[PDB]
């Protein structure tokens, strides 16, 4: 089959700025095709036959390219571009998409608003203890989370999950979440989680003490 | 307007089998070939078939010999699909396409919603919701941050709303993580001080899957 | 020589009121002509086939009512011609042809009742022959008997009430008034010179012509074959492809003909006896075949449908199309009455589809239907054969009514009178009228 290579497989950019993502095909194909896909969403016929618009892609769009290369292309970014763009081939047969490009808004750095939560009394009722830790709100999405128990560094037993890149903020959010029985939890008392980002050196800790 | 609604996915035992269903709708269904595309978790667009209108051809990805089964039905308006001896590459959200061209070279026309298939012998359960109120001692600050954890379910999707729906600003819900066969996520919503804890802020939770809809009032702690 | 131009110009398309009322007879009697000969062929086969089930139990004697039955229909059919009218014998449209050449005569106190009568022996036989030839034909005497019972006169009257009958003969034949108008003008009309065939009188008498075929025949088309799908831009060149295929077929299709009215020439060398007997052999073995093997013989419109919507194999298209390239030959070239123009859409039907087939499997990324190459080949062997493209063309139209294909229609038509013409084939009727006028003077 022909296999297609989509290239800056993430990639950022800010507003009003220009864009281009590649597609590579294994043999020559011809007359590409491009989707656009929003998360939760039909992904949309955008572009087709290597350089034609779809009935309400705006004009800022643009596709291009022959026989092993081709090219999409937004002159002026806009926000609402913010998607992934799928190239799909079927001069051969049978048909084969590309890998995808992601493409997210850049904008100004921003650090996390960190907030500690203790195991909820209904949760400890019934034997576990979950300690949650969000980092709201932060740009770029690249950070880094420690946990401390009575000071001391734990690994075992978190879990953390990063949302997409927001909506209309255009930040990110990671959760984290520590897991123990209701017993190991209650040997100790200081619980704090330390934010690394790169918005400084200096991790905004917060923790809580049972006491 | 012209929409295709795809249904007939959900939890499905691996060796399993089932049938999928496209609902064509505002266009006439005959005339067109139909497609069928699956994504898998975190992955690229993958083609499984199409049939022509008249399901004289059907052709499929080079896969297997009675692993799918597209047929359509032109007088219902309505394209199937049927998958057999089920594995976790199956696990995927399924897509029904109509197909056309332009200088002739076939396009994915008009798309659908997609349904979710998810193989796996975890059994359906369901969610356990706690609330995430700021510790006893909190930082009363300027806009507090609630929360709510929705712990071991199976499978996804649960769907979280605060006060709901009305609380839309400042939330975000983040993504499931999977262990020892169950589920778990949590809800973060951000209010101004004025608003908790005066006013009551809910989070309502709902696992269609195990008929579960749960409402948790978060409350100050201590 | 402007200012005759000016006069000219200026005494543009003023037919006479006589012509234009006298085309609207000939018209109409060509087509109640053409109806009843269409009933004539059908009532025929029918009795051949109510035969066959009073005989239905011994195979063999089964085998042999088909046989004669045919035998002795398809003889009368040769006899007729052979004692009262030679030149009603094969299609015809020659004979009309020259006839507009002013070189060979309307003999309708003979040819209307012995090709009328002789037709309906050999089409209700079973024979590989079309109902065309016999209304054209019959449809050009008529206009002359009209001119003669009337005595109009003038070279316009004798061209134009000469044209309408054939015109009006093709279309009530195929319920296709289009077709026939652009038979007279592109194939029919003479090819070396100017004439004054008036053509809104040509009009007039298809139109009454397809109102009396319409009278007695509406509610059921010729061909149904429903709608089929489009042509990709980059589709086309598969049809050109196609096409260029034809243009060779054609000519070598035409050799068969003439070197076969040759050799069935040898076997009775002339004579009325051993010639009516052997188109005895050659009815008797349509109608057996009828039984046996029914896509091998009859006038083939039965099977046009079957094939486009894909449902023979490979293997029977080949061997339909080896078949019915033989019993074709066999019974056009043998002279007996009855045209080659509707055996030549099913050949050409039969090849598309075979063509369409190995293009589907060749290129499942065009998503083709082997349908549409059907249709492009319907009115290809009346390209590459006769060279009249344009007609076939609009009669594949009119008969099959998927104008989305008009394109790949077209073009094939093209590349098969393209390849015809570079493989130095040439018009089958002009080369059928030009060994006739030939014998015509060497006897001499
Ligand atoms: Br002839
Ligand atoms: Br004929
Ligand atoms: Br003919």
């Amino acid at each position: 089959d022909i296999v297609l290579t989509q290239s800056p497989a993430i990639m950022s950019a800010a507003p009003g700025d220009k864009v281009t993502m590649t597609c590579s095909a294994s043999s020559s194909v011809s007359y590409i095709h491009w989707y656009q896909q929003k998360s939760g969403t039909s992904p949309k016929r955008w572009i087709y036959d290597t350089s034609k618009l779809t009935s309400g892609v705006p004009v800022r769009f643009s596709g291009s390219g022959s026989g092993t290369s081709y090219s999409l292309t937004i002159n002026t970014m806009e926000a609402e571009d913010a998607a992934t763009y799928y190239c799909q081939q079927w001069s051969s047969h049978p048909q084969t998409f590309g890998g995808g490009t992601k493409l997210e808004i850049l904008r100004a750095d921003a650090a996390p608003t960190v907030s500690i939560f203790p195991p909820s009394s209904e949760q400890l009722t019934s034997g576990g203890a979950s300690v949650v830790c969000f980092l709201n709100n932060f740009y770029p999405k690249d950070i880094n989370v420690k946990w401390k128990i009575d000071g001391s560094e734990r690994q075992n037993g978190v879990l953390n999950s990063w949302t997409d890149q927001d909506s209309k903020d255009s930040t990110y959010s990671m959760s984290s979440t520590l897991t123990l029985t209701k017993d190991e939890y209650e040997r100790h008392n200081s619980y704090t989680c330390e934010a690394t980002h790169k918005t400084s050196t200096s991790p905004i800790v917060k923790s809580f003490n049972r006491a | 307007e012209v929409r295709l609604l795809e249904s007939g996915g959900g939890l499905v035992q691996p060796g399993g089998s089932l049938k999928l269903s496209c609902a064509a709708s505002g266009f006439d269904y005959s005339r067109y070939w139909m497609s069928w595309v699956r994504q898998a978790p975190g992955k690229g667009l993958k083609w499984i078939g199409e049939i022509n209108p008249v399901s004289s051809t059907i052709n499929y990805t080079p896969s297997l010999k009675d692993k799918f089964i597209i047929s359509r039905d032109n007088a219902k308006d309505t394209l199937y699909l049927q998958i057999s001896k089920v594995r976790s590459e199956d696990t995927a959200l399924y897509y029904c396409a109509r197909l056309y061209y332009g200088y002739g070279y076939w396009y994915f026309d008009v798309w659908g919603a997609g349904t979710t298939v998810t193989v796996s012998s975890a059994k359906t359960t369901p969610p356990s919701v706690y609330p995430l109120a700021p510790g006893s001692a909190a930082a009363a600050a300027s806009m507090v941050t609630l929360g709510c954890l929705v712990k071991g379910y199976f499978p996804e999707p649960v769907t979280v709303t605060w006060n709901s729906g009305s609380l839309a600003a400042g939330v975000h819900t983040f993504p499931a993580v999977l262990q020892a066969a169950l589920y778990t996520l949590s809800s973060s919503v951000t209010v101004p001080s004025s608003s908790w804890p005066s006013e009551t802020v809910t989070c309502n939770v709902a696992h269609p899957a195990s008929s579960t809809k749960v409402d948790k009032k978060i409350v100050p702690r201590a | 020589r402007r200012r005759q131009l000016i006069r000219q110009l200026l005494e543009r398309d003023k037919t006479p009121l006589a012509i234009l009322f006298m085309a609207a007879v000939v018209g109409t009697l060509v087509g109640l002509a053409a109806v009843a000969f269409d009933k004539g062929v059908a009532w025929l086969q029918n009795q051949r086939m109510g035969a066959l089930v009073h005989t239905a139990d011994n195979y063999p004697l089964l085998l042999t009512v088909a046989f004669l039955c045919s035998a002795v229909l398809a003889m009368f059919g040769y006899f007729l011609v052979r004692k009262y009218a030679p030149e009603a014998g094969g299609s015809g449209i020659p004979e009309i042809e020259g006839a507009l050449e002013d070189q060979r005569p309307v003999r309708w106190w003979r040819v209307l009742p012995v090709k009328f009568f002789g037709g309906l022996g050999t089409l209700g036989g079973g024979m590989v022959l079309g109902r065309n030839g016999p209304t054209v034909q019959i449809g050009g005497n008529i206009g002359r008997m009209v001119l003669d019972i009337f005595r109009l006169k003038g070279d316009e009257a004798r061209h134009t009430l000469l044209a309408t009958g054939a015109a009006a003969g093709l279309a009530a034949a195929f319920n296709a008034p289009l077709a026939g108008i652009l038979f007279i003008i592109e194939e029919m009309r003479p090819q070396f010179r100017y004439t004054l065939i008036s053509i809104k009188a040509v009009f007039i008498g298809v139109i009454m012509s397809t109102i009396m075929y319409r009278i007695f025949n509406h509610e059921v088309a010729l061909i149904d074959v429903g709608k089929l799908s489009d042509a990709p831009l980059n589709t086309l060149w598969l049809y050109l492809i196609l096409g260029i295929i034809f243009g060779i077929f054609g000519p070598i299709f035409n050799k068969w003909v003439l070197g076969m009215q040759d050799l069935l020439h040898r076997v009775h060398g002339g004579n009325i006896t051993k010639w009516v007997l052997m188109g005895g052999a050659i009815g008797g073995l349509c109608g057996l075949l009828g039984f046996v093997a029914p896509a091998t013989s009859g006038g083939g419109f039965n099977l046009i449908p079957i094939a486009t919507a894909g449902n023979f194999s490979m293997g029977m298209l080949v061997f339909i199309f080896v078949a019915r390239v033989i019993t074709t030959l066999l019974c056009f070239s043998s002279g007996a009455p009855g045209g080659i123009f509707a055996p030549m859409l099913a050949l050409g039907t039969v090849l598309g589809t075979a063509f369409g087939m190995v293009a589907v499997e060749l290129f499942p990324q065009y998503h083709l239907e082997a349908g549409t190459f059907a249709i492009a080949g319907m009115g290809a062997l009346l390209a590459a054969s006769i060279r009249a493209p344009l007609t076939g063309i609009i009669l594949v139209l009119e008969m099959t009514d998927n104008y989305q294909l008009i394109l790949p229609m077209i073009i094939t038509g093209l590349g098969a009178t393209l390849l015809a013409q570079f493989t130095g084939g040439k018009p089958l009727y002009s080369a059928i009228l030009a060994r006739t006028l030939a014998k015509q003077e060497a006897e001499q």
